[PDB]
């Protein structure tokens, strides 16, 4: 069971969620046709099943990076860390990856690549920000609600979660998606809706 | 900053003005009112539309185009057509006789007094830029303005600005079917006024997109809009470059660079690529090589002029959408100097090639869909010196019994400029039949 | 010398068409060799 | 009144265990106590294969052990 | 420290060492997924003569997988032993070659030969000691016969002073499965006799009466066929590969057993077989090995030991055992049938031994032997080349890719004199 | 990734690719709009189906083989019938006028005018087909479109891809039952000109299964579409080892160079085991030697003449689903103490095998069960001999009083083409009596 968010903000300690919101493009072509979650996956990896309900394989606890305490109201561009609790006694899990090299490049596509790993160094912190360009400066720091679409940044490489549904891995489940991080600019150099996430409560 | 003017000259300027300005109004996020809509998402520093369109501080998009025509008829459908309120109604030039398919009316007795305004207004629509690239010439040989104004224009913007960029896109004669009779008087005698006075060109006839169209496509019945639609298809990728990023770039003082190798031989071809159905465009899966055999093949070209005859001068490209520098450059070097493609020598390296990202945009109303790769190919040849040869034909014979003759000379012109038109093109006959030969 | 550079360019593309197939193949025999394993399971 | 290709094409057109992998564990195992031994034990079939192992030792291995116990040494120096 | 080259060919070979690196997989407990899950540090000790080591733990081998189309490819890297192998360690043409020699030996299988002269120099140079080189062809086909024994022909150019030796799989006996046979075979034994030091040489059907004479088994498939294909490989190397009383490698057999340049021609065998209900109630002892390994249905290459005389016999050993005993056993068997070898030799039987049976066994051996009664295995072949080549049949797929008759008409002076040795020593 | 590019021409390439086609849809996961339901294919699929299906942007899998006539008349029903949406609007030529029982127009007058729009097809198609080890011919011997068409693509493919595979499972025209009339004349002709030039031809004939499927399978008064099933099974179990796994896959020169030892000797046979009832099946018993030794009685083959006349020269084998191969040797062991059926002294060895994993699927709405093993021995014999005799017995009858044949002059042959039609069967009725001559 997740955590209920009283007002519209999501503190830290709430258990939360990730899931790309449906969309109506059509450029792709190829094309999981709505509301993507963000999943754990072993042959660990990450890639985004279709919509599912909290099943734990999913769930991520809002924790702290830069010494917060366990109930505390999140802003816009601020680092935090979100946890994968382990199916057995494994206490945390982080969100990582690494600046590209040749050789970790993220399968199906040569990008940069999004994974799973123990181990903790500020390669595990994310800030979310806000999706229009020019409310940036003028939202920053200010409490991200609930379940809204919000764009998912780095703070070592400043690119973005990508909802990368061009292309399908079949997996034991079947149900498909990848996932990497790089960031999109529209020929106005905007934002595209292959970024957006939504933290659900 | 990087802006380049559009200057397009007829009635066939103001068919070609329509079909043109409004893929570039869906290829960025225009409305006919002008404003983009409010709830479109623009970070507002970073324009890529600045090349065409203007702006003011309300957001309104004036494209800095000027239109020429010498009788009402054409424009009052502009300016009362659905763009109404696009246009800003001082650059849509109207006389009010035309100069009726003929040289010296437009170009002594009814073009003179309508280069006036039109240099009144172009220099109000190139103060506004800091970097003009140049402008652009979409004219027909055919009638009086697009041959006769056409090249008054040429000559007075020599002086008035020197050494900027004037590109044309000629509508060349068909030659087998016509408009008309008396087109090559007004299609030598331009041609030989517009050598000095043009830095690069293209060609095109019209039967051969009719050709391209049924061959390729099921449209049957077409329409000149089915045609100047094509033409939209084949500008945008001339100038795409320019607007949107890439792997690598192409701007407008570019092609003169790699395809002119002589300041008087600046004539290449046109040709784009992935011409195929809607419901063809599902079913055959395309790739970057599957392409450019196309812009090779005869059948593809935008002229009735096929180049296995000739010798490729110099090439160009322009490679659009989900390109790897990877497979551009493996097709590329899959073609050769043994095959029915055969260069010179004096062009061993023999190339250009352009990289953008931003795929190619869908028309509504159109027959192409949305296909995601292109090219815009640009070869020189020494084959259309044969296309010359038939224009020297069919002008001579006219030329022979002396025919529509007094038409033009009491319409404030001279006497020997027919026997100088012909005089010239014997020359750069000659001229495109020495670029081509081997070494010695 | 001419037919010499053409055949050249000739080696040049055979030899890219040939490590293209090379490459593919052993990307895609990892991405499309796991599904039969699966169904040995 | 249709032809044979169209109406063949037509046609081809219009053309249980108690213990499963969710029933595995709840089902139990090793109960009424049935007497369990080899020979004539009469117990169904027990767990008694040739299992198949790597013999650790060798003959010198086996053969030079200690000949007389002792306690081992230390590190020869510090 | 005297590691193995692994070299393989075609389809029938790649569908054989299937089953070799299973039995290494299995005798030196190695799980399909990479690292070590044994259960003693004996095999860990001598493990880099088979497996290369790397970061991870893991071990991969030195494993030369080939054939000239991604046809069986597939399998390998999809059946049960498919990520140990290395994803370098495919090399591919593209068109099969399928039933001739010549687009194997000249234009097809020769074509690509500059990918496996790569992967060898890599691999085989950078050990620290090579041993020699172990190759497998399909001798009766088109790629395994004609790319692998060209490469039999050329890095015995490179390095002479290796021991060659070859699993090949000869022509069947009374039912044939290709009719281009009696020329694929015929002509890699003009290049096998100058080219080869031992040639060991399997049959199906002659392995098709293990599993129903012997195994008892109604189904029998290339999976149960190959393990005893398995044990001609696995089962001669055990000197190197464990320690314990005696140790005799693969070069000091090559001494005992040919004692000429025209002669490498073994004939296999494998001791420890019977059925599987009565796996109780044999004792596995000294006395039933020998009763076992000396008759002619356990033995592997299809001939009759009667109508002729061996001349050497080799036998590897295996688990704690008496040495007394096994020497009146095989000392008894050189004298009571006198006639089954030549009074011209001493002895001709070697003992090695070992420490560790192979796993779930506890007293194994494996059997390697010259006969001149395989002469006969070499003249049913040259039997239907004789039948063939009077009527010119089905030539022209030979001079279609650069062969003459005169790789043709000494690939039977060859055969005539090969068996113009054996008719002496009879 | 391997490859298929078959080749169908006419009437009755189009009725039978309507059935053969129908199987490689039915065999893989391909549903008849394009598409697949994504359920796993056994083994690997995505290298299964790459002989024949190809991949887009959609999802949508697209053939690669080709369909050829000279009219719309039948390939329209394929246009307007259940497979509409999967075939591509291009890889379907159709003409406009039939060759109409005719040699000469079929290959010279309504052939040349058409073939040129096809080989823009095929090497557009063939650019990724990179294994593919030759082409599969499906012709008709005895029309116009199959026999004119036809051998004028077989002296063209040959001079362009050089030393490739050519195997044909052709159409023989029947002994007894006569369709037409005067299919002498363009079967022998055809037959002139594809001898040099093709390497192998499986040979079938419409009467020769319609006993079939009156005695083995007791259907009375069948149709074409009730015959194209068994020869479109027999195509895919031949095809069957590149396409899902088993002990011995086979390779596309496994055919080709086990089946044919000579030149001018090309023909074999071909017979198909396993033919019996969709409701019987379960109460006869369906035996590894049972399914072999019925291939060899003369009531299963596919060729009305009688091998106890001549004699078994060269054979083949393709199990397939649940075979152990310990029978498969205790099965061809039985074959070899006969005298009845007999071999010539120069093929000792005989036999090919190739096995798959997959039984064989059958089409929902058939004839024949579901069957688990199958085998088809496409394999040669000498006394085709006899078969070939009496399409040329009524050739000289009929030449004697110069029939029929000023239609023939009359599109740009001469007499010529028919007199050396009878001189190269001369030297091949001198061929098979030597081929089949004992040696002592
Ligand atoms: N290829 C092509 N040609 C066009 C198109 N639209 C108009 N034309 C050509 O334009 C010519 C018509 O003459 P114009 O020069 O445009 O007429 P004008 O500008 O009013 O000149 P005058 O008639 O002499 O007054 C004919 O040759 C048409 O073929 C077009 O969309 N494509
Ligand atoms: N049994 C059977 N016979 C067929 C089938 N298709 C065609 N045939 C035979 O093919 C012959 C028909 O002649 P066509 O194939 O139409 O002649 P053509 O080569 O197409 O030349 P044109 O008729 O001039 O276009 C007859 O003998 C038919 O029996 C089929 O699907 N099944
Ligand atoms: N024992 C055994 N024999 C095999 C196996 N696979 C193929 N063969 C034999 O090898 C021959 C096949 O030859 P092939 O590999 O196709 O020839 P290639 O084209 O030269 O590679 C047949 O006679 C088979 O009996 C296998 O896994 N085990
Ligand atoms: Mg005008
Ligand atoms: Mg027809």
């Amino acid at each position: 069971q997740l955590s209920v968010s009283e007002d519209g903000y999501i503190h830290y300690g709430d258990k939360v969620m990730l899931v790309s919101p449906d969309h109506p493009e059509t450029e792709a072509d190829l094309f999981l046709p709505g509301d993507l979650s963000l999943c754990m996956t072993p042959d660990c990896g990450l890639s985004a099943a279709q919509t599912k309900i909290p099943v734990g394989r999913n769930t991520f606890t809002i924790l702290c990076a830069a010494g917060e305490v366990i109930g505390q109201v999140l802003r816009y561009g601020q680092n935090f860390r979100l946890g994968i609790t382990g199916g057995f006694d494994d206490r945390m899990l982080y969100l990582s990856s690494d600046h590209r090299t040749l050789l970790k490049s993220s399968k199906r596509s040569w990008l940069q690549e999004v994974f799973l790993t123990h181990e903790d160094s500020y390669l595990n912190c994310w800030q979310a920000a806000f999706p229009h360009p020019q409310l940036r400066l003028e939202y920053e720091g200010s409490p991200v609600p609930a379940n809204t679409k919000i764009l998912i940044t780095h703070c070592h490489t400043n690119r973005g979660l990508v909802a990368h549904r061009h292309l399908f891995l079949r997996t034991y489940f079947g149900q498909e998606a990848e996932v990497a991080a790089h960031t999109y600019l529209d020929s106005h150099r905007v934002e595209k809706p292959k970024n957006h996430w939504m933290l659900v409560t | 900053m990087r802006e380049c003017i559009s200057v397009h000259v007829g009635q066939a300027g103001v068919q070609i003005g329509n079909a043109c300005w409004e893929l570039y109004c869906l290829e960025h996020g225009i409305q006919p009112d002008g404003q983009m809509p409010s709830d479109k998402t623009i970070g507002g520093g970073d324009d890529s539309f600045n090349t065409f369109f203007s702006e003011t501080g309300a957001g309104k998009h004036v494209p800095r185009a000027v239109f020429v025509d010498l009788e009402p008829t054409v424009i009052d459908e502009v300016r009362t057509g659905t763009y109404r309120q696009l246009f800003h109604p001082e650059q849509l030039i109207t006389g009010k006789e035309d100069a009726a398919n003929n040289y010296a009316r437009g170009h002594y007795t009814i073009g003179k007094e309508l280069i006036d305004l039109v240099l009144d207004r172009i220099r109000k629509l190139a103060d506004q830029c800091t970097g003009l690239q140049g402008f652009l010439i979409f004219h027909s040989f055919g009638g009086g303005t697009g041959s006769g104004f056409t090249s008054l224009l040429m000559e007075r913007l020599s002086v008035d600005y020197g050494k900027k960029s004037k590109l044309e896109f000629s509508i060349y004669p068909a030659p087998q079917v016509s408009t008309a009779v008396v087109e090559p008087y007004n299609s030598i005698l331009t041609t030989h006024t517009t050598l000095e006075h043009s830095d690069c060109a293209f060609m095109v006839d019209n039967e051969a997109i009719y050709d391209i169209c049924r061959r390729n496509l099921d449209i049957e019945r077409p329409t000149y809009t089915n045609l100047n639609r094509l033409i939209g298809q084949i500008v945008s990728s001339i100038t795409a470059s320019l607007r949107f990023d890439g792997a690598l770039n192409v701007d407008l003082t570019e092609f003169q660079t790699n395809l002119v190798p002589y300041p008087r031989i600046h004539f290449p071809l046109a040709t784009y690529a992935p011409v195929i159905s809607a419901e063809k465009a599902y079913h055959e899966q395309l790739s970057v090589a599957e392409i450019t055999n196309a812009c090779f093949e005869p059948a593809n070209q935008m002229v009735k002029c096929d180049p296995r005859h000739g010798k490729y001068m110099a090439c160009c490209l322009l490679y659009r959408g989900d390109v790897v520098p990877k497979d551009v450059n493996a097709a590329i070097a899959t073609i050769k100097t043994k095959r029915t493609i055969q260069f010179v020598d004096w062009c061993p390296t023999g190339f250009k090639v352009g990289i953008n990202y931003q795929p190619p945009t869908v028309v509504p109303g159109g027959d192409l869909a949305k296909v995601q790769r292109a090219v815009c190919m640009l070869s020189n040849t020494t084959a259309i010196a044969e296309a010359w040869a038939r224009l020297d034909h069919k002008f001579d014979l006219m030329y022979a019994k002396r025919a529509f003759v007094h038409w033009y000379v009491g319409e404030g012109m001279e006497e020997g400029e027919f026997s100088e038109a012909r005089e010239d093109m014997a020359a750069l006959e000659k001229d495109y039949e020495e670029v081509g030969m081997d070494s010695v | 010398e001419h037919f010499q550079r053409a055949l050249e360019l000739k080696k040049m593309v055979h030899r890219w068409r040939n490590s293209h197939t090379h490459c593919l193949w052993q990307i895609t025999l990892s991405q499309r060799r796991n599904p039969y394993a699966i169904l040995r399971m | 009144w249709i032809s044979e290709t169209r109406e063949k094409m037509a046609q081809v057109c219009l053309n249980k265990a108690l213990l499963n992998e969710e029933t595995m564990n709840s089902g139990i195992i090793e109960r009424d106590t049935g007497l369990p031994a080899t020979g004539f034990g009469a117990l169904f079939t027990r767990h008694s294969p040739d299992w198949s192992k790597m013999c650790t030792l060798t003959t010198y291995a086996e053969e030079y052990a200690p000949p007389y116990e002792y306690q081992p040494l230390g590190d020869p120096c510090q | 420290m005297r590691e193995i080259v692994h070299l393989q060919a075609g389809q029938c070979g790649n569908q054989i060492g299937a089953k070799f690196w299973e039995v290494i997989s299995d005798e030196h407990g190695i799980d399909p997924t990479g690292t070590y899950h044994g259960d003693s540090d004996l095999q860990l000790e001598r493990i880099n003569v088979y497996y290369n080591e790397a970061t991870g733990g893991k071990y991969v081998p030195r494993a030369v997988l080939v054939d000239l189309e991604p046809g069986t490819m597939d399998s390998v890297r999809s059946g049960p032993f498919g990520q140990i192998f290395r994803p370098d360690n495919f090399v591919f043409g593209q068109s099969g070659a399928g039933n001739n020699w010549a687009k194997g030996h000249y234009t097809e299988g020769a074509e690509l030969v500059d990918s496996v002269l790569d992967v060898v120099r890599k691999e085989a140079e950078s050990c620290d000691c090579l041993q020699g080189f172990q190759l497998t062809h399909s001798l009766g086909g088109g790629t395994g016969s004609g790319m692998g024994t060209l490469l039999i022909s050329k890095i015995r150019e490179e390095y002479p002073d290796r021991i060659m030796n070859t699993f090949s799989v000869v022509p069947s006996p009374k039912v044939s499965d290709t009719v281009v046979e009696p020329y694929n075979a015929t002509l890699s034994v003009h290049q096998l006799v100058e080219n080869t030091d031992e040639t060991y040489c399997i049959d199906n059907e002659a392995l098709y009466d293990i599993c129903f004479r012997t195994l008892k088994l109604t189904t029998p498939t290339y999976g149960d066929l190959n393990h005893l294909v398995s044990a001609t490989m696995s089962g001669v190397t055990t000197c190197l590969r464990f320690p314990g009383q005696l140790n005799a490698d693969l070069r000091k057999l090559a001494v005992n057993m040919v004692p000429f340049p025209r002669l490498h021609f073994f004939m296999p065998g494998f001791a420890p077989l019977t059925s599987r209900g009565s796996q109780q109630y044999r004792a596995l002892t000294v006395p039933e090995l020998t009763q076992q390994m000396f008759d002619a249905k356990n033995m592997m290459a299809a001939c009759d030991p009667r109508h002729g005389r061996y001349l050497t016999v080799a036998a590897v050993f295996r688990g704690r055992m008496s040495m007394k005993e096994v020497d009146e056993q095989m000392l008894n068997v050189q004298n009571k049938n006198s006639s089954y070898f030549v009074e011209w030799i001493p002895n001709n039987v070697k003992t090695a031994v070992c420490d560790i049976p192979p796993r779930g066994l506890k007293m194994s051996a494996t059997f390697i032997g010259n006969s001149t009664a395989i002469q006969e295995l070499f003249k049913r072949i040259s039997e239907q080349f004789t039948a063939m080549f009077r009527r010119k049949a089905f030539l022209h797929w030979y001079t279609g890719e650069g062969m003459d008759e005169m790789e043709f008409t000494e690939a039977e002076s060859n055969m005539n004199d090969l068996v113009s040795e054996y008719q002496q020593y009879q």
